[PDB]
Formats: structure tokens, C-alpha cells, sequence
């Protein structure tokens, strides 16, 4: 009896923390029965209950962030095309320059393509970013067909033999079929080696539905969770990984170009957990 | 009481809490909501119990969505004109939520109704921030609502202190007789004290007529933290004895969340402040006012 109450006590505490880290409530309820299956109060000899339970919780979170697919990597000498997709405001344009700068300081020939023909200032923004970081950019103040821009950009930087060709696209949401089709046309056009779904860490329960639809329309292969600076929890990332069948590769930790680091699981989960 | 009365209520209250959470109500708001239902229902037929909590929840949700009195911008602008001072409006919010886009929608709306507006470009930090505003001002000038001037962008490029630009823009506005100043500010996380302080300075130095928090309906539990923190800087960093606080809410990207509508409640719960505008898309006409019934209806069907 005492053991049951203890277990229901820690578990209620874990589950309330997880929901307020913006984990999908279905995920939280599933983990709860997953930790219950994996724990037997009766076998525990006199040892400490909490520590085994905390481990059991933490071990089940680790399964959730691991998609069991190894993250994709660029290959030296070949033309690597990387495409950015994500919801409106998710951080795509800023992250494009962050990823380019990451690779450029690691010795890669990187460029940027602004193929956002909708957002006011979309080229200016990417242009200014790229210029401050000494990274080649390509776009147009006049062209309105983003498939043309992304095609002309990708080929141009290939004829100049770049290694990292990063295409920035417009923000779009799942219930806008014309945007989700335009996104399909850009991907088919440039044939990217790696599509990055970008998600704002402050996203709530809507994450699984959006992220799933991005993966249903286009072969999302990677995830970058932005705005994890400081205090953000980012529990939507679990829905994102499960929905897009992709690993989280980096995290964005601020507005500046160097606020960018490769994703590591345990510290992310520790912050998530407590 | 009774004990199995309470027992039946809480069991169905729990199913409702897990329902509001799934629809993106902030968990602890969802919790406080039901505990309030409990106090109201307790002391006074299983289906009636189900229907009594479902009905009683619905009643409180409507009350939460529309607190105080609906905000009447065009009417209050008239009072500003009678005093011969611009009606000043500040937009604030975290990174990416739709401040610059929705400021433009609003000016379209004001312009079509015959009011001159000066857009203050007081995001002097983020790349593009000003070209982006500039594109909107050029498009809004087409409304013409020729001689005189209805829209102008007040701007000083990047790098400069946004509390000072905003003071100049307002003074310029009064000087040229613009009806409205729309102050765009830069995206900032709510736990970044420097940015939170500078925002508070812009506000307390300039004391606008209306401070509008911009939140996206895609946010989850941070809907509460953003708003609590923003109102705390505004209060903590005020120089007035009367602290200047957030006046209302613009809830954006309502077209992205299907029925997971609950962020409307997170934000109307923690302030006694109304949702002045709903963003329903990326264009000038995607600006709705909030219908409580339609929101609460969504929140029950799931
Ligand atoms: N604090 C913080 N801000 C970030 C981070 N990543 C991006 N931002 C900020 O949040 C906003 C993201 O803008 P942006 O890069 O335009 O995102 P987007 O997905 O391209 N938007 P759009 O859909 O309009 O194309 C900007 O204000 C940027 O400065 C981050 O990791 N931390
Ligand atoms: N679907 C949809 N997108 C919206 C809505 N409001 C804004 N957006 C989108 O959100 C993205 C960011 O808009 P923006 O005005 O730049 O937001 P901001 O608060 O000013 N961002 P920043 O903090 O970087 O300055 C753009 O893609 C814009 O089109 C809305 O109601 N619906
Ligand atoms: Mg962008
Ligand atoms: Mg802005």
C-alpha cells in the first residue's frame, strides 16, 4: 500500500512537471504507464524508492527524444543542399544564418538563399544577416516565384562549387494547402539532401499536428528547436521528433549568430524534468 | 459535500481538466478553473452531474474571455484628437509572435476608417526589422484615406535606443498632426532582464495610450509566463507612482491551432484584460475580434 501511494505520488509530480514543460498530454499519460510497467515495488529490497523511480522516468524520456535514426551530415566536396521549413515565426531565417556560420567556421564553403517571396523584408533580413557574417547570399527583391529563386540559387552556388547550400523559405502552416504545396514544389525543385523542420520551443499542444503535416508533405529529416535560451523547456520537441521521425540536431539559444550549439539529450531532459 | 457527491464531481472535473489541457489551456490555469467550479457547484442524476459541471465550466469560460468593458480604439482616438495629441499605441511581445505583421493589419484598419497613423520603427535591433515595416508603409499609402499624408514611417535605422526614437516619433507625430502612433518594438524573451528593462523604459518614458501584448495562440504554458513577466517589468521598472501595465491582447496565428484554442484562456485568465484583436492569417484583413461563444464552443467539442 505504502509503495503504491509513493509511486502515485512521484508520478503525479513528474506528470505535472512534464505537462508544464509543454509535453503533449498524450505523451505524458503514455510515459506514466510506461514507467509503471517498468517498475515493481515488490522486488525493491528495504534501497531507495525515489531514485529508482527518477531513473525510470528519466530513462523513458530518453527514449522519446531518440528517434533511433542517425542524424544526417554533410559530405566534403559534394554539393549539399539544406532546406528550412517551419511555422510562421519559428526562427527559420535566423537559424539559416546560424547553421551556415556554424559550418563556415568549421571550414565549409557555405552560402545562403532567401526564397521567401512573401514576408516583407525577407530578403533584406537574410541579406543583412549574411553580410554581417561574411557568408554568400542569393535572392531577389523582384522575383515572386520561390521555386525559381531556389532553383536559380541552388544551381548558381553549385556552378561556384559550394559545399553547404542553405535555402530559407517562407513561414507556412498546415491548414494552408497552397503554401504546403508551394513547399513541396521548392523541395522537388532543389532536391535537398536534408530538410530541417524548425520549431519554436514555446509551442504548446498544437505541435504534433503541425509537425506531422510537415512530415506528411515533405521528407523532413532533421529538427532544430529554437528559442531555448535560458529558461525555455521545449517539451513540444518530443511531438516534433515522433511526428517528423527526425532527430533534433541543434538548439538556438539567443538572437545572435553564435547562439547556436549541437543538441545534447541529458541536459535538455534534466531541464525538462525539473 | 456530500463525499460521493464531491467524489463524482472531481472525477468528471478531472476529465474536463485533461480536456482543457489537451486543447492548449495552460495546465495550472486548467487546474484553477476546475477548483473554482468545485466551489461554485459544491453544496448543491449522474448525467445531471456531468451536465452540471459541463454547463458550469462553460459559463465561467465565457466570463473569463470578456472581462471589464470592450476596448473602443476609434472612439478613444477621438478623445486624443479633441486634446490635440496623438493616440499612442505600443506593441510588445516575445520573438516571432506577429508584432510587426499585426501592427500593419491594425493600421490598414485605422487608415480605412479615416485616421492618420505614424508607424514608429522602434525595433532597431533585428535584421530586416525596418525594411519590413517600410514595405508595409508603402503598401498602406495606397489606401489614401495626393494632398496631406495619412501614413508615414518614423525611423532612424538600426542601432539606436528605441525609447528615444519612440519619444521623437511621438513628438514628430504631434508636430505634424498624425492621429495615431503605432510603436513596433523588438522581440524579447520574458526572462531577459536587459531587454525587459529597456521595454519598460520605452513605456514609462513615453506613457502611451495603449500597451498591447502580442501573443500567439500556438504558445503553450509560456502564455502565462510571458504575460506575468511582461507585466512585472512594466510594474517593477515604472517611475510613476501609478504603474503602467498591459492594456489588452492581440492573439495571433489563431488559424494555425485548429480547435486547440486554449491559449485564449491562459492570457485572459492571468490579466483582467481583453483580447482586442485576433490574428487569423498573414494578410491585412486577417484581423478578427474575439467571439467568446465560438471559442468556448471549440473548447468543449474537441
Ligand atoms: N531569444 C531568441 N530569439 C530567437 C531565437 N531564434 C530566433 N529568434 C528571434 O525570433 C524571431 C525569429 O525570426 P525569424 O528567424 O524571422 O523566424 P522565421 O521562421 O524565419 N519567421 P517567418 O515565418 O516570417 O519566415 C526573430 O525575432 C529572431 O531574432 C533564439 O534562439 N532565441
Ligand atoms: N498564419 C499567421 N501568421 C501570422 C500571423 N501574424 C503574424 N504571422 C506571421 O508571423 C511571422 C512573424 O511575423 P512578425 O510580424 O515578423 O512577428 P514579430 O513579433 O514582429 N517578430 P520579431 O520579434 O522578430 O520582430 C510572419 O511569417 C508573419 O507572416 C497570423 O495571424 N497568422
Ligand atoms: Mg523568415
Ligand atoms: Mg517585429
Amino acid at each position: 500500500i505504502i509503495n503504491e501511494e509513493v509511486l502515485n505520488a512521484m508520478l503525479k509530480e513528474v506528470c505535472t512537471a512534464l505537462l508544464e514543460a509543454d509535453v503533449n498530454i498524450k505523451l505524458v499519460k503514455q510515459l506514466r504507464e510506461n514507467v509503471k510497467s517498468a517498475i515493481d515495488l515488490e522486488e525493491m529490497a528495504s534501497l531507495n524508492k525515489r531514485k529508482m523511480i527518477q531513473h525510470a522516468v528519466f530513462k523513458e524520456l530518453v527514449k522519446l527524444v531518440d528517434p533511433g535514426v542517425k542524424a544526417w551530415t554533410p559530405t566534403k566536396g559534394k554539393q549539399n543542399v539544406i532546406m528550412f521549413v517551419g511555422l510562421q515565426g519559428s526562427g527559420k531565417t535566423t537559424t539559416c544564418s546560424k547553421l551556415a556560420y556554424y559550418y563556415q567556421r568549421k571550414g565549409w564553403k557555405t552560402c545562403l538563399i532567401c526564397a521567401d517571396t512573401f514576408r516583407a523584408g525577407a530578403f533584406d533580413q537574410l541579406k543583412q544577416n549574411a553580410t554581417k557574417a561574411r557568408i554568400p547570399f542569393y535572392g531577389s527583391y523582384t522575383e515572386m516565384d520561390p521555386v525559381i529563386i531556389a532553383s536559380e540559387g541552388v544551381e548558381k552556388f553549385k556552378n561556384e562549387n559550394f559545399e553547404i547550400i542553405i535555402v530559407d523559405t517562407s513561414g507556412r502552416h498546415k491548414q494552408e494547402d497552397s503554401l504546403f504545396e508551394e513547399m513541396l514544389q521548392v523541395a522537388n525543385a532543389i532536391q535537398p539532401d536534408n530538410i530541417v523542420y524548425v520549431m519554436d520551443a514555446s509551442i504548446g499542444q498544437a505541435c504534433e499536428a503541425q509537425a506531422k503535416a510537415f512530415k506528411d508533405k515533405v521528407d523532413v529529416a532533421s529538427v532544430i528547436v529554437t528559442k531555448l535560451d535560458g529558461h525555455a523547456k521545449g517539451g513540444g520537441a518530443l511531438s516534433a521528433v515522433a511526428a517528423t521521425k527526425s532527430p533534433i540536431i541543434f538548439i538556438g539559444t539567443g538572437e545572435h549568430i553564435d547562439d547556436f550549439e549541437p543538441f545534447k539529450t541529458q541536459p535538455f531532459i534534466s531541464k525538462l524534468l525539473g | 459535500m456530500g463525499s460521493l457527491s464531491r467524489e463524482d464531481m472531481e472525477s468528471v472535473l478531472d476529465k474536463m481538466r485533461d480536456h482543457l489541457i489537451a486543447k492548449n489551456v495552460a495546465a495550472d490555469i486548467a487546474v484553477q478553473l476546475c477548483e473554482s467550479v468545485a466551489n461554485k457547484l459544491e453544496g448543491k442524476t449522474f448525467s445531471t452531474v456531468t451536465s452540471t459541471v459541463k454547463q458550469a465550466l462553460q459559463e465561467s469560460l465565457v466570463q473569463i474571455l470578456q472581462p471589464q468593458r470592450r476596448v473602443d480604439m476609434l472612439r478613444d482616438i477621438m478623445d486624443a484628437q479633441r486634446r490635440q495629441r496623438p493616440y499612442v499605441v505600443t506593441f510588445c511581445g516575445v520573438n516571432g509572435v506577429g508584432k510587426s505583421t499585426n501592427l500593419a493589419k491594425i493600421s490598414f484598419w485605422l487608415l480605412e476608417n479615416g485616421f492618420s497613423v505614424l508607424i514608429a520603427a522602434c525595433d532597431t535591433f533585428r535584421a530586416g526589422a525596418v525594411e519590413q515595416l517600410r514595405t508595409h508603409t508603402r503598401r498602406l499609402s495606397a489606401l489614401h484615406p495626393g494632398g496631406r499624408t495619412m501614413v508615414q514611417l518614423f525611423e532612424k535605422g538600426y542601432g539606436k535606443d528605441a525609447a528615444g526614437i519612440a519619444m521623437e516619433a511621438i513628438a514628430f507625430a504631434r508636430n505634424q498632426g498624425f492621429d495615431v502612433v503605432l510603436v513596433d518594438t523588438a522581440g524579447r524573451m520574458q526572462d531577459n532582464a536587459p531587454l525587459m528593462t529597456a521595454l519598460a523604459k520605452l513605456i514609462t518614458v513615453n506613457t502611451p495610450d495603449l500597451v498591447l501584448f502580442v501573443g500567439e495562440a500556438l504558445v503553450g504554458n509560456e502564455a502565462v509566463d510571458q504575460l506575468v513577466k511582461f507585466n512585472r517589468a512594466l510594474a517593477d521598472h515604472s517611475m510613476a507612482q501609478t504603474p503602467r501595465l498591459i492594456d489588452g491582447i492581440v492573439l495571433t496565428k489563431f488559424d494555425t491551432i485548429d480547435d486547440k484554442v486554449g491559449a485564449a484562456i491562459s492570457m485572459t485568465y492571468i490579466t483582467s484584460k481583453p483580447i482586442v484583436f485576433v490574428g487569423t492569417g498573414q494578410t491585412y484583413c486577417d484581423l478578427r475580434s474575439l467571439n467568446a461563444k465560438a471559442v468556448v464552443a471549440a473548447l468543449m467539442k474537441a
